[PDB]
């Protein structure tokens, strides 16, 4: 019907956003990567917990149940996986 | 010949002997100054008494931990870094061991292998000290054994009875330990609900939420798959502690026969003794009296240590090529154990040595803040952790197990956390004897984060 | 035979849709034959399997039942039953995951081998296929004949899947490791492994956390399988019909063709033979309810198949189509629950989305076959009532009968390898991901 | 120490602002998710389309590997909710 014209110009839209969310992530990760070499290049911890569960409990305050998981990936890619 | 020679049939040991005059020959670094006749006397009384552990234990212990060496089991080590006889308690020993249990836990569902659970307990009451004094002439405390904490010259007195002391205490904690483990302190769905409560009211819940779900689903698992909790309801919770003290040693020396007839020396003061690094020299006392016990044995190694070193202690250690009879524990500081210890595990693996590494990163991270309060910053504590894992997953070898300093009480000793602890909170209940240890929460928020490092 | 019979004589005495129009008397010679084997199933197995049906109404268990749609005597081979039972037993170790419960696993089989039509002849004069048990496939005058005779087939046919079965579930096929790495080459395999990676890597974690807490258990090697079918031919079935004896010394009357049997949409009039039937005969027992069902109809269905309280004793399987569903199934169940019957609440999304495709090939879209498991979902979530179930259609091979799922099968590719002798099944890859959504349903 | 200090603070408000646009990109997504979902439904259509989810999935993991799915996967259960 009409409303399948609609849902394909809706979903051009997601695609668009998703590039955006995708293209941060990016760029967000190399800037991460660089804070990391930058302080361990000076005798530094690859990690710093404290900043970790900051950024973790502001996505919670920000989007709810998924924002523990959103920020656990975009941990990872920065400073990797642990071990 | 066969049923002839049947019927005619049925009609201070001397190697030993040799080494033992050898290694109580040597210098000991790190001894106490008391009489020698009142210390023989004490040792003879000792040299009597129930051990602290059998040497069946020690023996499935060693088969335990050369899985270990293997790669198929962890070493989760820790506890007090000084016990003493004031809160050698039911409820302080039941703290710790529940902590340690609790921990345990998720470190299983990280390495998906089974985790060797080691207290520093029963027995870890003598510490090392720069001078035998310095303050006012006066005598450093060097633990419980020796002497007391308090800082007049009649406590600060060596005292060869305190070895008495601490055998007693050592008997009283083991024997709870032995109990709380077999009674349901370690049964797996009471220490998950404890883990459980730990996320739940953590500031930094959300941090461990996702491991702590799918630990759960595990669980829960297990059940609908119509598991017994046989396995389940219990577990072997082993003592260790440095073996320093020469006179306490050599007064729990037992001989053991094993069932092929075999006979051998076992220090039967604790499962598994280590050296320190103050005292590790390759021709004094500790050293040679590992080599000669039949205990599993670890090893302090810090960042000035060179891999022919390391060689040499797994020579002397380890001479029968026997998977994990000897840790070595690696105790460098975060900045410094992805320089060191890569060369020193190459040597080693390569000399056909399978020992177990072990990751101490409390020794080597220690500092004294503004305040004048010894202290450790949780992430630089993870941080060599952290460091170890990625060398082994560089060379390709085992990351064997931790050994960290922690309470079961809410301490304000290092600095870090989810609590966030700084200069400024250290003296609200600052409470260890000697170094500054994880309390509860530091103890289960490095678990989990131990539980990331092995699933890599 | 005394209170029994009474009941017995009045089951007999009534009409019974879906039959064939053969020689009595043949039919009866056939009875007598089959009066005499060995069952399918004993009746200590039924029992065990009661108990088990007990702990999903009361929401402490999972049903997972499928299989074909239709067994075929030409279809009934050592692979084929390997597949799906293989396909069955690693769908329930993703839903154990999942539900954190136990899943009891039913396989269609075994005697799901008479189906019911619309028409008893076609527009030529043709006799429509009934089922092996009845007639052939092949559309002649002499292959579409009803036969009694095929009743011994379809027994002979039944006793070997069954025995197959058994031999599977007890020498290693049922084994949770090897199952489970069976799961992680199709996540490994599949277009959508990326969809599955995370659940499939965690029950790994899961298993391996079993095997480091020093779990050895002769549990995790074997399995029980129970077979159903739709209790359709009155002859087949009252000659299955057996005494069995308890151990505290109770007569009770089985039909042990199978471990569950159930009515069909179609056969399940209060007043006819396979309601009245079920009622006396002390197998758990399903119904199939669609759209048009009201609660006051689910309600005496209850009553007179349940009429003891016997939670797990009765299943009902919601087939309204994904459409309905949301709409249908509310009341249904709050009238039920009401009425004081701890019911098995199964979904069966497989019937009442089917359709005719453009190239004529029956079909069923993946996305409705799942939306209507998920709507089901939903609903029980909002009465805070258990979702008990799932009965699906399915084959262990790699057929192109349902559209979509992670392959993205469309009308064109239906006619590539289209098997079933009746409805159109789920392949072995749509069957694993469905276990896999399904199991985040349980999860949610 | 000083100066590997104050370019790590300006490094941390340029990730916020990064995060900034990552959430508000994921809030204004997930209201069009829902959109779409309650004109397909309201229209007697399915609550989730499957081949569309796979294919999602499938783009994330070819942009960012490892991490893709998981992303996606927090997508979809903001978009259309959890399964069940
Ligand atoms: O110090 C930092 O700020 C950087 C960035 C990082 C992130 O990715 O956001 C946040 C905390 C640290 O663990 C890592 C990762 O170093
Ligand atoms: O059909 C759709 O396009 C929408 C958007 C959606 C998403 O969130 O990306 C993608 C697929 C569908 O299952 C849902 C969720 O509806
Ligand atoms: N027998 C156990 C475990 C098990 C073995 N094989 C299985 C296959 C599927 C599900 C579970 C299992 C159970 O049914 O729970
Ligand atoms: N006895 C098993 C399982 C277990 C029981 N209690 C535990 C406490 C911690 C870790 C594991 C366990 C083991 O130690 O491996
Ligand atoms: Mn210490
Ligand atoms: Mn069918």
């Amino acid at each position: 019907p009409l409303s399948d014209a609609e849902i394909q110009k809706y979903r051009e839209e997601i695609n668009r956003l998703d590039r955006e969310i995708l293209d941060a992530v990016k760029r967000r990760t190399k800037i991460s990567q660089t804070i990391g070499k930058t302080r361990m290049s000076s005798g530094g911890t690859r990690l710093v917990h404290t900043r970790e569960v900051a950024i973790i409990n502001q996505f919670r305050e920000e989007i709810g149940e998924e924002g523990p998981a959103l920020a656990g990936i975009l941990l990872r890619m920065g400073r990797g996986k642990l071990g | 010949h066969s049923s002839g020679m049947s019927w005619t049939v049925d009609i201070l040991p001397e190697g030993m002997q040799q080494q033992f005059e050898d290694t109580i020959s040597r210098d000991a670094k790190q001894q106490p100054t008391w009489d020698r006749a009142q210390a023989e006397n004490v040792r003879k009384i000792l040299e009597s008494v129930p051990p602290i552990v059998v040497a069946p234990e020690v023996l499935e212990l060693k088969q335990k931990l050369a899985d270990v060496a293997n790669g198929k089991a962890f070493l989760l080590q820790g506890g007090d870094c000084a016990e003493t006889f004031e809160s050698n308690t039911e409820p302080h020993i039941r703290a710790n061991v529940k902590t340690l249990l609790q921990m345990a836990v998720v470190l299983t569902y990280g390495a998906s292998t089974p985790v060797i659970k080691m207290a520093r307990i029963a027995g870890q009451y003598a510490k090392p000290r720069s001078s035998d004094l310095d303050g006012n002439g006066l005598p450093n405390y060097r633990g419980d054994i020796v002497n007391g904490v308090e800082a007049t010259p009649e406590a600060r007195r060596h005292d060869p009875a305190r070895m008495i002391r601490a055998y007693a205490n050592a008997s009283a904690a083991m024997n709870l330990v032995r109990a709380l483990t077999s009674s349901g302190t370690a049964d797996l769905y009471r220490l998950s609900e404890w883990n459980r409560e730990f996320v739940a009211n953590s500031p930094a819940g959300a941090r461990y939420e996702a491991l702590a779900r799918e630990i759960d689903s595990g669980l829960r698992f297990m059940e609908a798959c119509g598991v017994s909790d046989e396995s389940l309801r219990a577990a072997d919770i082993y003592c260790s502690h440095e073996a320093l003290l020469v006179d306490y040693e050599r007064s729990m020396l037992r001989l053991a026969t094993d069932e092929e007839g075999n006979e051998e020396l076992y220090d039967l003061s604790a499962h598994q003794l280590w050296i320190g690094e103050r005292t590790r020299g390759m021709d004094d006392f500790h050293v040679n009296f590992a080599s000669m016990i039949s205990n599993p044995i670890g090893i302090k190694i810090g960042p000035g240590i060179t891999p022919e070193e390391a060689v040499a202690y797994a020579d002397k250690l380890d001479p029968n090529f026997e998977p994990g009879r000897l840790t070595i524990v690696a105790r460098m500081g975060h900045d410094k154990v992805r320089s060191v210890l890569p060369g020193v595990i190459q040597a080693v693996e390569a000399s056909g040595h399978k020992v177990i590494w072990q990751s101490d990163p409390m020794h080597g991270n220690t500092f004294t803040a503004s305040n004048g309060y010894k202290t450790r910053h949780f992430d630089k504590v993870i941080d060599e952790v952290q460091g170890f894992f990625e060398v082994h997953r560089a060379l390709g070898t085992h990351p064997g197990g931790i050994h960290i300093e922690f309470t079961g009480e809410d301490v304000t000793e290092c600095l870090g956390g989810a609590e966030d602890i700084t200069d400024v909170d250290l003296p609200g209940r600052y409470e260890s004897a000697c170094d500054p240890r994880l309390n509860t929460q530091q103890s289960l928020e490095l678990a989990f984060l131990v539980a990331e490092m092995l699933r890599n």
